[PDB]
């Protein structure tokens, strides 16, 4: 029932004062690291790598 | 080999007693007349291997088999 | 109105452990400050909350 | 005063001066240490209790006999240092020369026959070190002193729940050290069954029976006696004026020839008095008032028949019949009450299941043991191994202590085992606290507490070691072969070391101690917990344990505690509370004679303090010894009322008594919370210093003892002038007065350079003492990890603004300016520990090289032929640190990689890139690359260079102690020269290394020049010595676990900035995170043009009631602005003078100040010096709970050209407007936290999986992502969303085939959702197949 699972990142919360409701933020090595498949699915479909 | 063993285990004691210090595989090794690999083969396969319900953290939360590596990895390579 | 209450003025009623209602509560206030015995008296029902 | 405080003068705001000081911090710790581990034969305590509990032992049937005399703990084989390294626990071989004697068998009394007094080792207790911390396996561990429960009686009362309709249960508990519970619980039908160790309910006779005395003794032993007459065949009554008390008349109660009472007359006290002033002679008595009081004799007939009633039999008309026919005239019944002596042993008697002794005594024996019927001797000998056996029972005279003083006893000294008095004893006091006479202890009272300290604990995981042999040598001993049999073999070291290492690191009370601040250290030794054995665990505990008694005043401290589920159970120790010779805590009181205190120190108990009155220390006191306002508060037997002058006897000493060390850091505890201060204590236990530790401006008068009392900091144990200090060493040079004529007269303080702790930070004892200054005994040379010149420096002082800046200091977070990392002032090294370790498969070891494939020669630059990296090399997050490939088995490949290896030259051979890297974020250098290695194995080059580099180390540094000792020695030796006579020619021109043989005439000073040299001599033998064990200490084998071939140790060290993320927390709980570094054009400041630091939250002010910081920041802001008048002049250079009389002026401005100190009495280069400390802000104190009003602090602004408001009108730095309210702005004194944004920063994907049920891991250092608990999947099914919830439970996680589809297709972009089965359901659907339970799917 409660089980761990993978792209889930362990992180504090802090203050996004200029953002959206909708919006919130994100470090840019987390999301490097947590985005993976997406960053190789972006990078081979865009010629890059 | 549990013969073996238990005459090691036997003769560690005895030069703990004896000596005071932790046994070194050398004492051990001239006091059983067998070659130093063999002792230090027969030392590896010491005992049973820890159960996968000891507390290893701090509370009852978190036992043993969360923490053990994958044989059969599937790495963003493997996959 | 109960926080102010107890910050500015003096504090209303604490907690004893066998559920009663110390008969000497704080005279004094947090700004004049709390003695070691009405500290203690205070720390009874904020340890029991 | 001292030359230490001289420097940074900490002003104090304490109105009432102390009387005794601030004693050893490490009371319960070092104390209860050295009172285990030295040699007190007279006492019988520590390691002698056990030792003479256990031994002298003997055979079967007198045949031979093993005795303890001549102990002696031997000299510990290792330093603090090689066994942090090497991960080997810090322990000497416990060599107890043990006497085996054979009695002979002719002889009466064998005295001597096989003398067998061999040394004997057995164990390896662990040692203590100065600091109070054991390293066992490495790791820097202490264990922490257990609220267990007190040996003896305990009475108990139930909160009911447990039988409805009132009748309250007072139920009673024996406790021993171990054994079994002889409980004493009540009935709703009140029986008092007797429970032992938690079986099943069993009556009270069954227990009573089995000590021989017949059912008319315990009747005759338990209530007074009521003798009925039967005078001429006409029935009477001698009355015993204790038995007709408080109860009705049901009959006419009247005199011989007097009529005194009526039918149904309520007897007050004037009948009482009545009856006792006229007569009680005979009181006659009808038929059926005797029907109703139970007869307690075992009347029979008296010529020649049996029993016609026996004891407890139920009275009628025709059996006082029978008793008027066959009997005697005086008949002893049992006197029935229901308020003062009720008949609850005749309903023990009306239910007993056996009558007999032994029938009885096996009552027990199926209630024990249950389903074995025993015979007499076994039932006899369990009864006697489960109650009356030294091996099995033990109180050591303090369970008895607590046993006499709780039952209204004056013994103090008393057997371990239990009496036959003692039961009587105990069911006495459990039918008078039913009857209501007397007072009922409860669980929350500290006298039912006792402290099991590390030595009384380790002293008992010892004595059960000892059974352990005991059980060992009693069947080793009784088999033959006694001449060859010398009790070496015979005391096996396994289980006796088993024990001791089992309970140092692997207990409940064994944990890590957090090395990263000494005030953590502090109060983690003076942390009172009740978890392991004996005491509560955190999930079956109560309200009872957490909430705290009015008896924890001084002894227990109800703040610093963790916030966790166990809130309660993990207490701490106070300041002043030291343990007892028994092991209750004592509070120090000054005695009160009539209104007149005094100045001395009385300790006193918690059972001792519940009769008596005590005084605090916050009430006003005069300077001889009076009370000034005429009418204090004080508080009397646990509760809290006025009192007069006349009636206080006791008083408090200081006014931080009832705080913890770590609590007592806490400043503005009388303006502050208690909601806040909990947690804010427990954050400054979790508080980790910075690069330079920076003054602390706002201090508690505890800044100057907590260094000196931790053992981190060089302490002064010889006091003198500082003769040379280096980085890494400081050597002071003793003076005349502390010289001692056995030793050189020089000592140097090894400090210990950047090692690790237990919590990944560092460790540097700094030096902060100036090359030629005196330094007293006890005062501060070097500073530790987390203090600055003996003072506690644990974190940095800044400017803090408590107003909100767009909304970045939302709910309680911290926003930062750019000065924080500008001035690297929050930066932070991290020494952290990878040990990449070459273990031994089947195939082939594991070998540390270079050559790696599948890796860019840019990676491997940092490495050598080796592959480790160089010392100082700057490695990045990713990169890899030592080069440790494994040889692994020929896996069969997919047929499209064996294409491309036909294709292209790509070889991949048996060696597999299996080197453990940096983990991703982690920047910084390295510090050490501990190496190690086993036996017959042979080195490497990198292995060789560091061992060549520690026995270079070993080498330099000893040879430069023996050379400043040396020339220490040499300085003695020259005094003594110029002291005798003068030769300004032939002593000094003369080169000193001829200088031992060189003598003057024979004098007490020659003699002492001769008693140097051969020192010297002794000297020059101990190098060679020390080099010898440094020789065979360095290069030795590694003694590691087997199969392993080498091990390898880094030290990655982090220059850890305050990144956006980061804990940080101030002095009362106001915690946060770093919201986003600002820069410091945006950040407010004021109209002197200082850009503020640190910007506030004062929103949790109000709802968390901490105003406390708000006088902090005040006082903080006052001191700030005497600091800037210091700086500014002090920048000019204009006089000297003037600064003399400005702080002298600063340093008075209360009713009272604590220290009345006198800068005239300073020099020059003192005060120079003490201005120059004072330009980084001001060191000021305040107590507790003795702390400033909010006039000084008025004062202390006007005095530092502030305005009385306190509140500064600033000036934005976003828009440059001033706001229309003034900020109330000044200084926190913050703390840099250990939940750091890099070990809090940790994410997961797709790696390292399980075994068991395929299932991610979690942890940073196991890299696994956070669990997605059951309430997420409620509260995510409580959206509805059912794709993310099949992705988040099967296909993400769960399924091998169904996670690795999922990436390939998000790899070729096809984001469809593709389910299948998981592969942990089918773990669930095999378990219960194995089980024996049938189920498919449809």
């Amino acid at each position: 029932l409660g089980k761990r699972v993978d792209y889930s990142g362990r992180s504090v919360i802090t203050v996004g004062p200029y953002l959206r409701l909708h919006q919130c933020g994100l470090p840019k090595k987390m999301a490097l690291e947590l985005f993976k498949p997406f960053i190789y699915g972006k990078l081979e479909l865009r010629g890059l790598a | 080999m549990i013969e073996t063993i238990n005459k090691l285990n036997r003769i560690s004691r005895q030069m703990l007693q004896e000596m005071g210090r932790e046994p070194t595989p050398e004492e051990l090794a001239e006091r059983m007349l067998m070659p130093e690999d063999k002792i230090r083969k027969v030392l590896k396969i010491a005992k049973e291997p820890i159960s996968m319900e000891t507390p290893i953290g701090d509370d009852e939360d978190s036992h043993l088999g969360d923490f053990i590596e994958d044989t059969t990895l599937e790495l963003p390579l493997d996959s | 109105a109960a926080q102010i209450r107890q910050l500015a003025g003096m504090r209303g009623l604490m907690a004893k452990p066998d559920g009663s209602i110390i008969e000497t509560p704080i005279t004094a206030n947090f700004r004049e400050g709390l003695n070691v015995l009405q500290y203690f008296i205070s720390t009874h029902g904020a340890r029991k909350g | 005063y001292s030359y230490t405080e001289k420097k940074r003068i900490r002003k104090d705001f304490g109105k009432r001066p102390q009387v005794l000081d601030v004693p050893y911090l490490l009371s319960i710790q070092l104390d209860s240490f050295q009172k285990f581990i030295e040699q007190d034969p007279e006492g019988q305590y520590g390691l002698e209790a056990a030792f003479r509990s256990v031994f002298p032992i003997q055979s079967y049937s007198g045949n031979s006999e093993l005795q303890y005399v001549s102990y002696r703990l031997g000299e510990p084989v290792f330093d603090v240092q090689e066994c942090q390294i090497r991960g080997v626990t810090y322990s000497a071989p416990l060599r107890v020369k043990l006497r085996l004697v054979i009695y002979e068998r002719e002889a009466p009394e064998g005295t001597v026959k096989d003398i067998k007094e061999q040394e004997v080792y057995m164990g390896e207790i662990p040692l203590m070190t100065d600091n109070g911390t054991f390293v066992i396996n490495g790791t820097e561990r202490v264990i922490v002193s257990q609220l267990h429960r007190s040996p003896g009686v305990f009475f108990d009362s139930d909160k009911g729940k447990t039988h409805s309709s009132g009748k309250v249960l007072y139920n009673a508990r024996i406790i021993p050290y171990r054994g079994s519970w002889l409980d004493f619980e009540f009935d709703p039908k009140d029986n008092l069954f007797v429970r032992i160790d938690r079986r099943r309910k069993l009556p009270a006779t069954i227990i009573l029976r089995a000590l021989n005395y017949t059912t008319e003794q315990i009747l005759d032993l338990f209530f007074e006696k009521v003798i009925f007459e039967i005078r001429d065949n006409k029935l009477q009554m001698e009355l015993v004026p204790e038995r007709l008390r408080g109860e009705t008349a049901s009959f006419d109660i009247e005199a011989n020839g007097k009529v005194y009472v009526e039918k149904g007359r309520r007897i007050t006290a004037r009948h009482i008095r009545q009856l006792e002033k006229d007569d009680v002679k005979l009181i006659e008595v009808p038929v059926e008032y005797i029907a109703g009081k139970v007869v307690a004799k075992d009347y029979i007939d008296e010529s020649t028949g049996e029993l016609i009633c026996a004891a407890n039999m139920e009275l009628s008309l025709d059996l006082l019949a029978k008793l008027s026919q066959s009997g005697h005239k005086r008949i002893e019944t049992l006197f029935t009450n229901d308020l003062d002596h009720g008949p609850y042993i005749s309903e023990t008697l009306r239910v007993d299941p056996t009558n007999d002794r032994l029938s009885a005594l096996v009552e027990i024996y199926r209630m024990m043991r249950p389903g074995e019927p025993p015979t007499r001797e076994a039932a006899e000998s369990l009864f006697e191994n489960l109650f009356f056996s030294e091996d099995r029972y033990d109180l050591s005279a303090v369970g008895r202590m607590k046993f006499n003083r709780s039952l209204l006893r004056e013994e103090i000294e008393g057997s371990g085992i239990l009496s036959k008095d003692d039961i009587i004893d105990v069911m006495k006091k459990l039918i008078d606290i039913r009857n209501g006479k007397g007072e009922v202890d409860d669980i929350d009272h500290l006298g039912n507490r006792r402290i099991r300290s590390v030595g009384e604990m380790a002293e008992n995981q010892f004595r059960v070691g000892l059974v352990r042999v005991e059980r060992a040598v009693k069947e080793r001993l009784s088999l033959g072969d006694l001449d060859t049999l010398m009790p070496q073999d015979m005391i096996n070291a396994k289980p006796i070391s088993a024990a001791v290492k089992e309970f140092f690191g692997s207990s409940q009370l064994s944990q890590f101690m957090d090395q990263n601040n000494p005030l953590s250290e502090i109060t983690h030794k003076r942390r009172i917990s009740a978890l392991g054995p004996g005491g509560l665990t955190r999930e079956r505990a109560g309200f009872e344990v957490r909430d705290v008694h009015p008896t924890h005043y001084g002894r227990v401290c109800p703040i610093e505690t963790p916030e966790g589920p166990n809130i309660g159970l993990i207490n701490s120790l106070s300041v002043y509370a030291q343990t007892n010779e028994y092991g209750f805590l004592e509070t120090p009181y000054r005695k009160v004679t009539d209104g007149v205190v005094t100045d001395e120190i009385h300790y006193l108990s918690a059972i001792e303090e519940g009769n008596y009155v005590i005084a605090q220390a916050n009430s006003n006191l005069d300077e001889e010894g009076h009370f000034v306002e005429d009418l204090v508060t004080c508080r009397s037997k646990g509760e809290s009322s006025l009192f007069s002058r006349d009636q206080v006897d006791y008083m408090d000493v200081s006014t931080q008594q009832v705080v913890s060390v770590g609590a007592s850091l806490i400043p503005f505890l009388e303006h502050d919370d208690a909601n806040r201060a909990l947690m804010g204590a427990n954050m400054q236990r979790q508080a980790v210093p910075t690069l330079r530790a920076d003054k602390p401006l706002v201090g508690t008068g505890m800044e100057r003892a907590v260094a000196v009392d931790s053992g981190v900091t060089a302490v002064a144990k010889r006091g003198g002038v500082v003769q040379y200090v280096d980085a890494s060493r400081i050597v002071i040079k003793v003076n005349e007065d502390e010289m001692y004529p056995g030793e050189a007269g020089i000592d140097i303080y090894n400090l210990t350079k950047y090692t690790r702790s237990n919590q990944n930070t560092c460790i540097n004892q700094m030096p902060c003492v100036s090359l030629g200054e005196p330094v007293e005994r006890g005062d501060v040379l070097a500073d530790g990890p987390s203090t600055d010149l003996g003072e506690l420096a644990l974190g940095q002082n800044m400017r803090v603004a408590f107003m909100p800046w767009n909304g970045y200091n939302f709910e309680d977070s911290i926003l930062v300016s750019e000065r924080v990392v500008q001035e690297d002032r929050f930066t932070t090294i991290h020494i952290q520990e990878l040990a990449c370790v070459s273990r031994d498969t089947k195939l082939g070891p594991e070998e540390i090289t270079a050559d790696i494939p599948n890796v860019g020669e840019a990676a491997l630059s940092k490495l050598d032929e080796s592959g480790i990296v160089y010392i100082g090399a700057e490695v990045t997050g990713g990169d890899i640190l030592v080069g440790k490939v494994t040889p692994k088995g020929e896996t069969q490949l997919t047929p499209e990689e064996k294409l491309l290896r036909a294709i292209f030259g790509e070889k991949a051979s048996d060696v597999k890139d299996s080197s453990l890297r940096v983990p991703n974020g982690v920047s910084g250098t390295v510090i050490d690359v501990q190496v190690f290695t086993r036996d017959g194995v042979e080195k490497d080059k990198r292995a060789l260079e560091i061992e060549e580099m520690q026995l270079k180390q070993a080498k330099k540094d000893l040879s430069e102690e023996l050379q400043i000792l040396e020339a220490g020695l040499f300085s003695r030796i020259r005094a003594v020269l110029v002291a005798g006579g003068v030769e300004a020619e032939k002593l000094d021109k003369l080169p000193r290394d001829r200088w031992l043989e060189l003598g003057l005439t024979d004098e007490e000073k020659q003699n002492q020049l001769e008693q140097l040299a051969e020192q010297y001599d002794e000297l020059k033998h101990e190098f060679e010595k020390k080099l010898e064990a440094k020789r065979r200490k360095i290069t030795q084998g590694d003694d590691l676990a087997p199969g392993v071939l080498k091990i390898v140790k880094v030290y990655l060290a982090v220059k850890r900035r305050i990144q956006p993320g980061d804990k940080m927390a101030g002095r009362h709980g106001n915690k946060g995170v770093i919201s986003k570094i600002n820069p410091i054009e945006d950040m407010p400041y004021d109209e002197n043009g200082t850009p503020v630091d640190i910007v506030l939250n004062p929103l949790g002010v109000p709802s968390r009631m901490n105003i406390g910081q708000i006088l902090e920041t005040h006082l903080g802001m006052a001191a700030k602005g005497i600091g800037d008048k210091i700086n500014a002049m002090l920048k000019q250079q204009q006089e000297v003078a003037k600064l003399r009389e400005f702080i002298q002026r600063a340093y008075d401005l209360g009713a009272d100040v604590r220290q009345k100190v006198d800068l005239s009495t300073f020099s020059d280069e003192e005060v120079m010096r003490l201005a120059e400390n004072l330009r980084k802000g001001m060191p000021i104190a305040t107590p507790v709970f003795d702390g400033a009003k909010e006039a000084e602090i008025k004062e202390l602004l006007k005095l530092g050209d502030l305005p009385t408001s306190g509140q500064i009108r600033l000036y934005d730095g976003r828009t440059g407007e001033q706001f229309e309210r003034p900020v109330t702005v000044g200084y926190m004194y913050m703390l840099k936290l250990n939940h750091l944004v890099d070990d809090k920063m940790h994410a997961r994907s797709t790696g390292s999986y399980s075994l068991v049920t395929q299932q991610p891991l979690g942890g940073k250092a196991q890299f696994g992502g956070q669990r997605f608990g059951e309430m997420e999947v409620w509260a995510l099914e409580a959206y509805g969303a059912a794709y993310t919830l099949q992705e988040m439970l099967t296909v993400k996680s769960d399924d091998v085939n169904g996670r690795t589809k999922m990436y390939k297709n998000i790899v070729d972009g096809n984001h469809q959702m593709e389910p299948g089965m998981p592969e942990s359901f089918n773990v669930l659907l095999k378990e219960i197949r194995s089980l024996g339970i049938n189920i498919e799917l449809e």
